[PDB]
RNA sequence: UCUGGUGACUAUAGCAAGGAGGUCACACCUGUUCCCAUGCCGAACACAGAAGUUAAGCUCCUUAGCGUCGAUGGUAGUCGAACUUACGUUCCGCUAGAGUAGAACGUUGCCAGGC
RNA sequence: CUGGGGCGGUCGCCUCCUAAAAGGUAACGGAGGCGCUCAAAGGUUCCCUCAGAAUGGUUGGAAAUCAUUCAUAGAGUGUAA
RNA sequence: UUAUUGGAGGUAGAGCACUGUUUGGACGAGGGGCCGGUUACCGAAUUCAGACAAACUCCGAAUGCCAAUUAAUUUAACUUGGGAGUCAGAACAUGGGUGAUAAGGUCCGUGUUCGAAAGGGAAACAGCCCAGACCACCAGCUAAGGUCCCAAAAUAUAUGUUAAGUGGAAAAGGAUGUGGCGUUGCCCAGACAACGUCGAGUGACACUGCGCCGAAAAUGUACCGGGGCUAAACAUAUUACCGAAGCUGUGGAUUGUCCUUUG
């Protein structure tokens, strides 16, 4: 259905490439949120960076 | 007092395949730069007296196995 | 010792040694061995000393195998001279072991003998190593 | 010569089988003839003790869920260090 | 359905062995007068015919002997993560090479003749 | 230029490894070549197929030459790889 | 950026089919012991088994790269013109050369941080771990790291290990130090030692957890930061709190984007 992802983690020492997916998932600063619809894409995209997310079903 | 014999090189040639198989490409686009043939011309691709392997028509690209353990570019019309 | 008749080069990169024994990981030859659990170089002068000290305790009663040989030659530059102007000439030959590789194997003496003189050689050895036998089952 | 045996489930992870081999547990697989091929499990030391009184070439009568199939030991892989056995197969005889 | 010509396909098509067939094909086969030809040889090439032969090539049936193909399961290696400085450990994805079971003594298009 | 400077070596071009399965990539890192040649060793049209191994055979230096079988380039390709 | 799909290429790993290196054993051909030949011995070939490679390859990943889709999220990219500064870089992690599997050494590939970055932790400590300061506040929740006193928060709940102040600096080796886990011997018909009694256990091996010795430097205790600790040490699990200029709450400043009440 949707989900809501949440920034816990800071993107700060990481690498350039983790960088860009978590500006593409739409994350900005530090614990901020958004919600979305669930796909395959969006599932990769999360997979990725999953380190530095948290899903909840929504 | 020592010394060595060994100090040089020669300047690098940028071989090896310059289109993507499945792009499209225009008239004489070059597709593969090599030394002999690893890859054989295949369907309206030329080879020229460098082996350098070239598109003669407008279309896509297509790498393809033409033996056992030989390959081929080809590329066809309509895109 | 031990050393090539002839190699294509005489200045080798130097092996790698992080890993687990490739080949080489059991008794095929005799009926006694020693395995090694370590990892290291083994410089071939360690080799005839160890092959010498393990044939003369058992009275040229059976027979040895060395499982190894040295193929990779080492440099080295003289005495303490600036850094880099060129490598430097061969010094030594070595055989790269890691965990799990048998480096000898006795027949023809008894079980108790054939302890004694691994163990006698294992001492001129820069590896840890362990008796172990033919396997089965 | 019995031994009994579990079948194992779908898709074990690399965690999995390590948790399972640090049991007297041995990871195996059987296939050949009548049969198809299933992933099962067997003790270490009761395989040990029916080999050394069948012999490395010897039919063994494995129970696999509810059948029981005679089979003979066809390869096996062995850890030189730590002296464990670490994966068998094994050949339904026909 | 058989044979032939001519194509497509990574030898699953190959090599080896055994056994059968011919006037419908094909080949061996007859000869060198002519077209033509052989560093010499009508061996090869080319031309002219149909006496013999299935012996061979070739075609059909048998075999897995060599070559080729080849899982599942496991192992090595490794992207990412977490511990750590150990010739490292733990978790999660991907996943070989070798080897084993096994497959395999080809599949198929167009045309002509024979059926 | 330079693991201070001097002394020694080097300075343009080609090929390979280092080079981390696209391309690129350093050190006074590891190995070699070039400063041409060919009137056919260029074009085209027809033919043809090796080294080597094996067994024989006057000369046989073992192998020169001849005959049969196997033989994937192991031959050959003006000149380094 | 991701999912799906297609493709180029020979690294890690493996392997020995080629080019080189190598250890055993056969087989035979040859020289050859002899009196031409036995046997020895010697060299070449074919074989069987087993190994090694940056400049070997019958094989061959993970990743990275090039592309295409009416795919899903996102906000850049390119062209032309005005103005620059830079061309001494450093440590850490990882793939490599050189050096001695030396250096806070030196030269390349790939990331991060410093440079140009305050705040919390690591005693102190550019480069390590957590985090990016618009300005008020005597509000709240968390990160790394922590909770006996210095000094904020557990002298907390369960299980176990250590006796060395190990914790709080090191090896080959040595050793009845003590837990855990198996396989197999001798068992009250009498071992296991002492000299018929002795009356129940007694061994080996394998595999592991934590400890001991090996362990000597120069101003003053002198690597736990100090006190001090037998847990306030170290495995496992639980769950409560403390903890930053991170996030939130309240007020304010500046600029922008939208709608537009120009708020």
């Amino acid at each position: 259905a949707k989900l809501q992802i949440t920034l816990t983690r800071s993107v700060i020492g990481r690498p350039e490439t983790q960088r860009k997916t978590v500006e593409a998932l739409g994350l900005k600063k530090t614990n901020s949120s958004v919600v979305v619809e669930d796909n395959p894409a969006i599932r990769g995209q999360i997979n990725k960076v999953k380190h530095l997310v948290t899903v909840e079903e929504k | 007092v020592s010394s060595t014999k060994n100090g040089r090189d020669s300047e690098s040639k940028r071989l090896g395949a310059k289109r993507a198989d499945g792009q499209f490409v225009t008239g004489g686009s070059i597709l593969y730069r090599q030394r002999g043939t690893k890859i054989y011309p295949g369907e309206n691709v030329g080879r020229g007296g460098d082996d350098t392997l070239f598109a003669k028509i407008d279309g896509v690209v297509k790498f393809e196995r033409k033996g056992r353990d030989k390959k081929q570019v080809s590329v066809y019309a309509v895109a | 010792m031990l050393l090539p008749k002839r190699v294509k080069y005489r200045r080798q990169h130097r092996p790698k040694t992080t890993g687990r024994s490739k080949g080489g990981n059991y008794v095929t030859f005799g009926e006694f061995g020693l395995q090694a659990t370590t990892t290291s170089w083994i410089t071939s002068r360690q080799i005839e000393s160890a092959r010498i000290a393990m044939t003369r305790y058992m009275k040229r009663g059976g027979k040895v195998w060395i499982k190894i040989f040295p193929h990779t030659p080492y440099t080295k530059k003289p005495l303490e001279v600036r850094m880099g102007a060129g490598k430097g000439a061969v010094e030594g030959w070595i055989a790269v072991v890691k965990p799990g590789r048998i480096l000898f194997e006795v027949a023809g003496v008894s079980e108790e003998v054939a302890r004694e003189a691994l163990r006698l050689a294992s001492h001129k050895l820069p590896v840890k190593t362990k008796f172990v036998k033919r396997e089965e089952l | 010569a019995s031994l009994k045996s579990i079948i194992r489930q779908g898709k074990q992870t690399r965690s999995d089988l390590k948790q399972l081999r640090k049991s007297g547990k041995v990871p195996a697989v059987v296939y050949g003839y009548g049969t198809k091929n299933v992933s099962v499990k067997v003790d270490e030391v009761e395989f040990i003790k029916v080999i050394r009184e069948v012999g490395r070439n010897g039919v063994i009568e494995l129970g696999v869920g509810s059948k029981t199939i005679k089979v003979m030991v066809a390869d096996y892989q062995f850890d030189p260090l730590k002296n464990q056995i670490t994966h068998i197969d094994f050949l339904a005889i026909n």
